[PDB]
């Protein structure tokens, strides 16, 4: 060996590239971190590294001999074949499926588990085929002692004596020989784990080494068992690397994990047989009198105070008939400390049945120390079958932290769980109906240029919509043709009556506009309807009820309309009542739209006139209660399926195992583009971003992998002289940068007249993708073939926390790519979280179910009512909440309406305590006055509250603020603290923005908070007084503060002239 | 029946209370009716 | 021994999930005049927590299904620390009470027995009288011993009613040997018993100790009382069951390999 | 707005590259650390400090669990010390390392500045062409005399 040393020393030595050993699990690597994905892509990243130039420069220290470097001077068919033996090695270790046909290689949670852990293909393999769920703690050391990086630990002859002393005194038996190298492995791990004494000096490098791979090798195992669904085979995987971690017993103390714990004192509490939860309830003199050393019962007291132990509450609603919502609330209950804890403390929460085998709901909890001493609530969806056990089991264990881990028992004997969901009317399989079957010649002249055949789904609704006048209730997905329903049903209230009041409520605001503008040039224009729009202002909004014909609203909107319909003669006039996505009133604008649904109920019942309701939604699974709540019939409820749509939607879930929302976001750019290339390469694409600002970044992403590969601006299938004056009429540079190749943005921030005009840029076929923030999800006038929904997620500051998107949202991004005539199909790749994964394949391709929430915002409907002479009573109240949705979806789901049962006397104490709760809101906010606590009778701050359309803790806030001797800067704290300014939007990066704009305003606030919505309302109310300047995002909250703002100085107005003061409302 | 009676809450915590009284006054019966089966079955073995 | 017939039954016990598939059920001489309907689970979770050797006993506590009197569906099974040998078992005296068992019926006790028997135990059903007298909730002709015996390569069960001259006679005498006096074969009976395959069972397990005691008899004591709770229940040869044998060791020149692969 | 990268074979050279690099930028205001422990503590780390003295085996490790994904565009030098261990065990890792850096210039166009320390090894041409240096303004082949 002296050769070796004397060219070492005097630079005689090359270095050789010895990176085939290691390249198959390069392959897997450059498979899991996306560098590589086909046969060609592995190639190139070879060509890039050390050992292709190695091979090229010295081909004879490579095995190539000089044929191969004269037919390949590239060293590309080495690489290929090399990248081919990786390929084989990975399909053959079932790390990564790779195909001999295409080359294409996909990798699979084992490869990334293999490369995350590092982790060769062996040992994956072995981890493989050795794991299994019914596997004991006996035959899991045995697993982890016989992969591949023990391979080569042989058990030496010497040191027999010492592996049969400690095969005497190991906590776990060990089933093979004394001979066998993977029993001398689990009996150096098991004498590691309980620290016991070595003899022989490299025995103890061997068991270092040995648990130094062990280590990484029970984390793959770990995870591996969490991806297969094994409870019991993950959780004692948790605590063999928790064992392996805290390098102790898994009988031992949880003070030994410590390092401020003395070594004697542990052994005196491990001596006695005392629970860990017996010393978490003494207190530092019990703790010391009990373990007879009073000295230390203090550091005792300290380190159960500083122990993991956080409380769990488990909230379980049936949504459906076999998937229910957990809510579950964590509340650390234990002494937040850096020097215990850290800066953060992670947890895995993993939710099973009874058995405690197979995991229904796995998850990672990251509490910080900034969010830490507060209860965080997360959501999951946990599935039932009908053999339901009795009580599932949530099991939330620590990921640093041995022996901390909190059961809880969730019991399911008491769910009141859902019936069985009816099946939706499928649309019969007749001849179509052109456009000849209509009567009237101005309505079938208004769609003969669209189509000459209407659809199936509208030819069997038009024998009851264009043949009838009934309520009829039409379930079907967005773009099956409910608008050409809605247009037959408005053409036969036409028909039917020439001075009819036709009115479309609709939820979204510009979905709204966009039927009053679609009605502008059908019903305006082809059939000269007065086709209006109503407004926030109450002064207008009675003479564009009497003067137009056909007014499309909000439920927001007509909730002042049909609050005062008693005394409005043009509302109770009325001939048509249609009702557009009906299917979001279990989300955003739901109780008011149940409310104004409810009053239209009541009015087409009380005023001898009989309103045509057609209710025009998705397809929902209890349809019955949505059709018996509305007045709908058992012959007009064309509820339709899901998989009933014209245009075939293909749902792919892509699942990403990241716990942060922005490591989510970021990972998931490349993978989009390569799904973007895959599915619709020459097919505009909807790429759904999390946020606004996120839009242009992944439009820069898109980009990025665009020019990356061979395709340079593929994405702009039109030439620059077209774009050329589309081009200059944009503000931002980047958004016309990004346009240039073909990738338009679109957000809440931009321009709308920026927005039309990438909208038009993107109809005509000149650009292929367009990046749309997730608040323009549902006001997009357009239809592609691909929707990527990237990370449907929302990072609320007001909460700091990751919230799922809405299944109203979902549904909407999902049926925005309807392409009747563009495309074949349309293809919806939602890009999400592992956990969430489950939930939006289930909530895709079953419809969903209507779930009224009118229990929580009853207040202010109950102070409509009282306010307008109809709920005088209790029985009034309980009769008007009788006719609304909640009475036929608490009769359906009385667990999900928080009931104890559906009988008739459960169900009327429930309504009772709501009533008396109700009651009991509107005299304790000073907005209405309890009669011998029978009758109800308006107050003046009620029927202030409602005449303006406030809330009653609003106005009790404005009454209980407002003195005879305020201001002007009282006066804007004050409206702005009040119940419309809590819905202000609070994402990232906005603290400091609201830190720099507080020490410009003209009034000073006292102690400002950064993730208080009121405060950054009072924020944008002080820039927009003075005329501040600001970004596209606190200008969109300060637009949407100043649209109320309005109406609460109105209330404050009329509440400083009720109180009897007359400076403070000329101050106002 | 049909239409939902709304009631007061000291009627509603009144009735609750009577359905408490019934159902304690059932599970004594319910206790005496198990005793009297346990010493009609201990009389007959002994 | 306790040195290697441990890890010769720990190595046995970690095979018992092969035997809960083909389970065998003795359908003969039966009464036919209730009958147990308690599922399969709750039987494959109580098999794979046993051991080979020691006796694990388990309270049950179910009710009847709705217009079926003569049919008893044992929704429960309570695990009480008890530490018996391959012919007893040392079941405490505080009975268990939660929230979930007061709406249930008990149905008796079911203990593991690592022999095939063709005849009923009379420790078995000395101990059952015991606990019929003692404790006035168990009835006579209620109360059933499911003899839940071992098989080559089986689990064959068996269930025993309790007769009242049987239990006249096990709450008389009170010899704890292998044959004591008055012992009679009209003192058991066999009594109808079947799978389920519909309803989950639920399992209790306490709350301060363990189900299991046998690695430490010392602990457990036939008076003590335990407080149960709806959990799933450990293994006989676990680490929390056996603290002696994990917490017996004594409290650095090797390859210090620092920051590797992991 | 820049994070230096210090590749260190050894954890006890990689813990002295470290205090040396606290002691010598302790004016600068440059956070010296070194990326260990788990994932979420290696990424806040990373996040929380600009240079970053780490094995080339965890940072591997760590560019393919994804703890450095989004801090990977604020890593503007790559200072890979001790080379000369490109035929140990060590080799494979740091070339898979070097190959990432090459396909994430070449496509995402990131201008990392790549400082390769080696010792006095011939054939070091195909070490200066593989880390993407030049051979007359980046390479720097010092005999043992220097």
């Amino acid at each position: 060996e002296l050769q070796y040393y004397l060219s070492l020393l005097n630079q005689q030595l090359p270095i050789e590239s010895q990176m085939v050993s290691k390249l198959p699990d390069m392959l897997n690597a450059e498979i899991v971190l996306g560098n590589v994905q086909n046969a060609k892509d592995a190639v190139n990243w070879l060509g890039y590294a050390y050992l292709y130039i190695r091979m090229l420069r010295s081909p004879t220290l490579y095995g190539i001999s000089h044929d191969d470097l004269k037919g390949d001077p590239l060293l590309d068919q080495r690489r290929l074949d090399l990248v081919h033996t990786a390929a084989l090695m990975l399909d053959k270790n079932n790390l990564v499926k790779y195909d001999k046909k295409t080359g294409n290689f996909q990798v699979t949670e084992l490869g990334r588990i293999a490369s995350h852990y590092y982790i060769t293909n062996d040992t994956v393999q072995t981890y493989n085929q050795l794991l299994k769920p019914t596997l004991s703690e006996i035959e899991l050391f045995r697993v982890f002692s016989l992969s591949s990086e023990f391979k080569n630990i042989t058990v030496r002859e010497e040191e027999k004596l010492e592996l049969q002393k400690l095969l005497e005194r190991v906590p776990i038996p060990v089933k093979e020989s004394i001979e066998e190298p993977s029993a001398k492995i689990n009996v150096l791990l098991q004498a590691f784990i309980s620290q016991l004494k070595l003899e022989g000096f490299a025995l103890m490098a061997d068991m270092v080494y040995v648990t130094q791979s062990a280590g990484r090798l029970m984390r793959a195992i770990f995870e591996i068992v969490l991806n297969r669904g094994w409870a019991q085979l993950t959780d004692k995987t948790l605590n063999l690397c928790k064992m392996i971690d805290k390098r102790m017993w898994q009988s031992m103390c949880p003070l030994r994990q410590f390092r401020k714990l003395p070594e004697e004192v542990v052994k005196k509490i491990e001596k006695k047989n005392f629970p860990f939860e017996r010393l978490y309830d003494l207190n530092h003199n019990e703790i010391g009198e009990l373990i007879r050393m009073p000295k230390m019962g203090k550091t005792i007291h300290k380190y159960v105070h500083l122990f993991p132990k956080l409380e769990l509450s488990v909230h379980l609603q049936p949504i459906t008939r076999s998937t229910l919502k957990v809510e579950l609330t964590i509340t650390p209950d234990f002494q937040w400390d850096e020097k215990v804890h850290g800066s953060s403390e992670a947890f895995w929460i993993l939710v099973e049945d009874v058995d405690s085998e197979v995991i229904l709901h796995h998850e990672y909890f990251l509490l910080k120390a900034k969010y830490a001493q507060d209860e965080h609530l997360i959501t999951f969806f946990v599935p039932v079958f009908e053999p339901l056990p009795p009580q599932y089991f949530i099991r939330v264990v620590s990921d640093r932290w041995l022996s901390c881990e909190t059961q809880l028992p969730v019991s399911f004997r008491h769910l009141i769980l859902p019936e069985k969901y009816p099946p939706p009317t499928e649309l019969l399989d007749l001849q179509p109906l052109p456009v000849s079957a209509l009567r009237n010649s101005a309505f079938e002249s208004l769609y003969q240029d669209k189509f000459p055949f209407f659809n199936p789904i509208q030819t069997q609704v038009f024998n009851t919509v264009y043949n009838s006048d009934d309520n009829v209730f039409v379930g079907a997905p967005t773009g099956s043709g409910k608008t050409i329903c809605a247009e037959f049903a408005i053409l036969r209230m036409l028909l039917q009556s020439s001075e009819g009041r036709c009115v479309y409520i609709t939820p979204m605001e510009a979905l709204a506009e966009q039927v009053y503008m679609d009605w502008y040039e059908k019903f305006q224009d082809r059939l000269n309807k007065k086709v209006v729009l109503l407004t926030g202002e109450t002064s207008t909004d009675l003479k564009l009820l009497g003067k137009g014909n056909i007014i499309i609203s909000t439920p927001e909107k007509w909730d002042i309309l049909s609050r005062r319909w008693k005394q409005r003669k043009n509302v109770q006039n009325i001939n048509l009542f249609v009702v557009d996505e009906v299917h979001l009133i279990g989300g955003e604008n739901g109780p008011v739209l149940e409310v104004i649904c409810s009053r239209m109920r009541y009015i087409s019942s009380q005023i001898e006139r009989p309103i045509r309701i057609v209710a025009l939604s998705s397809s929902l699974s209890n349809a019955k209660d949505v059709a018996h709540w509305l007045g709908c019939s058992a012959t007009s409820t064309f509820n339709f399926h899901p998989n009933v749509r014209p245009v075939p939607l293909e749902l792919h879930i892509q699942g990403f195992n990241i716990s942060h929302t922005q490591t989510r976001l970021l990972s998931m750019a490349k993978p989009v583009y390569h799904a973007i290339t895959k599915h619709s390469p020459k097919k505009p694409v909807i790429v759904f971003v999390p946020s606004r600002k996120q839009t242009r970044l992944t439009a820069i992403d898109i980009l990025t992998t665009c020019a990356a590969d061979i395709q340079r601006q593929r994405f702009l299938h039109c030439t620059e002289k077209d774009l050329i004056p589309y081009l200059e009429k944009l503000s931002d540079s980047t958004l016309k940068e990004t346009l240039l190749n073909g990738v338009g943005y679109l957000h809440e921030g931009l321009s709308p007249m920026e927005r039309r005009l990438v909208e038009q840029l993107f109809s005509s076929g000149a650009i292929q993708v367009v990046v749309a923030s997730r608040s323009l999800c549902w006001g997009m006038n357009v239809a592609a073939h691909l929707v990527i929904i990237m990370d449907t997620q929302y990072y609320n500051g007001k909460i700091h926390a990751y919230v799922d998107y809405p299944i109203y949202d979902v549904l909407q991004m999902v049926g925005h790519a309807n392409r009747p005539l563009q495309d074949d199909e349309g293809r919806c790749v939602i890009m999400c979280q592992g956990s969430k994964k489950d939930f939006f394949k289930k909530f895709l391709y079953e419809p969903l179910p209507v779930e009224s929430h009118l229990d929580h915002c009853m207040h202010d409907h109950f102070n409509a009512e009282i306010v307008t002479k109809t709920i005088e009573n209790k029985q009034d109240a309980v009769d008007y909440l009788t006719w609304t949705f909640l009475y036929r979806r608490m009769t359906q789901n009385p667990n999900y309406y928080n009931l104890q049962g559906i009988s008739h006397r459960h169900l009327s104490d429930h309504l009772s305590e709501l009533v008396e709760q109700t009651l009991s809101d509107l005299e304790q906010s000073k907005c209405i006055s309890i009669e011998d606590e029978m009758d109800v009778a308006p107050l003046n701050l009620g029927m202030i509250a409602a005449y303006y359309y406030i809330n009653y803790t609003t106005i009790e806030l404005f009454s209980m603020s407002l003195n005879a001797k305020t201001k002007v800067r009282g006066l804007i704290e004050i409206i702005s603290n009040a119940a419309e300014y809590e819905n202000i939007p609070i994402r990232h990066h906005e603290d400091n923005l609201l830190r720099q704009l507080a020490q410009k305003v003209p009034h000073k606030l006292n102690n400002p908070k950064f993730n208080d919505p009121h405060v950054k309302t009072n924020l944008l109310l002080q820039a927009h007084l003075s005329r501040m300047q600001l970004s596209a995002e606190l200008q969109s909250d300060t637009e949407e503060i100043l649209s109320k703002a309005i109406r609460l100085i109105q209330a404050c107005v009329d509440v400083l002239s009720s109180n009897g003061w007359l400076s403070p409302a000329l101050a106002a | 029946e049909a239409k939902p009676k709304f009631l007061s809450k000291a009627e509603r915590e009144a009735e609750a209370l009577k359905r408490r009284q019934q159902e304690v006054e059932e599970r004594q019966r319910m206790l005496e009716e198990e005793r009297k089966k346990r010493k009609q079955f201990q009389d007959l073995g002994r | 021994s306790s040195k290697t017939e441990w890890r010769v039954r720990a190595i046995s016990a970690a095979n018992l999930h092969l035997r809960t598939n083909h389970i065998y059920v003795s359908s003969d001489d039966i009464k036919e005049t209730y009958t147990y309907i308690l599922p399969k689970n709750v039987l494959k979770k109580f098999i794979c927590i046993s051991d080979l050797r020691a006796q694990i006993a388990g309270y049950l506590y179910g009710v009847s299904p709705p217009d079926n009197p003569q049919v008893k569906e044992i929704r429960c099974i309570v695990m009480v620390p008890q530490w018996g040998t391959h012919q007893t078992v040392h079941l405490p005296g505080q009975l268990p009470q939660h929230e979930y068992l007061k709406e249930m019926e008990p149905l008796g006790w079911i203990h593991t027995q690592p022999n095939e028997s063709p005849q009923l135990s009379p420790q078995d059903v000395t101990t059952h009288a015991k606990i019929m007298a003692d404790n006035p909730s168990w009835d006579g002709e209620k109360t059933i011993i499911i003899t839940c015996s071992f098989t080559p390569g089986s689990c064959t069960l068996t269930a025993y009613k309790l007769t009242p001259s049987g239990y006249e006679w096990g709450r008389q005498n009170t010899d704890k040997g292998n044959n004591p006096k008055g012992y009679l074969p009209s003192h058991y009976e066999r009594v109808q018993m079947l799978l389920s395959d519909r309803f989950l069972g639920f399992f209790m397990v306490p709350a301060q100790s363990s189900w299991n005691y046998n690695f430490m008899g010392v602990r457990h004591d036939p008076n003590m009382k335990y407080e149960l709770q709806l959990a799933n229940p450990k293994e006989f040869y676990h680490e929390v069951h056996r603290p002696s044998h994990f917490l017996n060791f004594a409290l650095v020149y090797s390859a210090d390999r620092e920051d590797l692969y992991a | 707005d820049f994070k230096i990268i210090y590749i260190a074979p050894m954890r006890s050279l990689v813990q002295e590259m470290v205090g040396s690099f606290g002691k010598r930028l302790a004016t600068y205001g440059i956070t010296v650390a070194e990326l260990t422990g788990d994932h979420q503590l290696c990424k806040e780390e990373i996040s929380a400090t600009q240079i970053i003295v780490c094995t080339p085996e965890k940072w591997d490790i760590i560019t393919r669990k994804g703890g450095e994904r989004t801090y990977t565009q604020l890593v503007r030098l790559i200072i890979l010390d001790e080379i000369h261990l490109l035929h140990d065990d060590r080799g494979p890792v740091l070339e898979a390392l070097v190959a990432r850096a090459i396909r994430n210039i070449e496509m995402t166009q990131e201008d990392v500045r790549l400082i390769g320390l080696s010792a006095t090894l011939p054939n070091y041409e195909d070490v200066a062409t593989f880390l993407r240096v030049d051979p007359a303004k980046g390479l720097f082949y010092f005999d043992n005399s220097f």
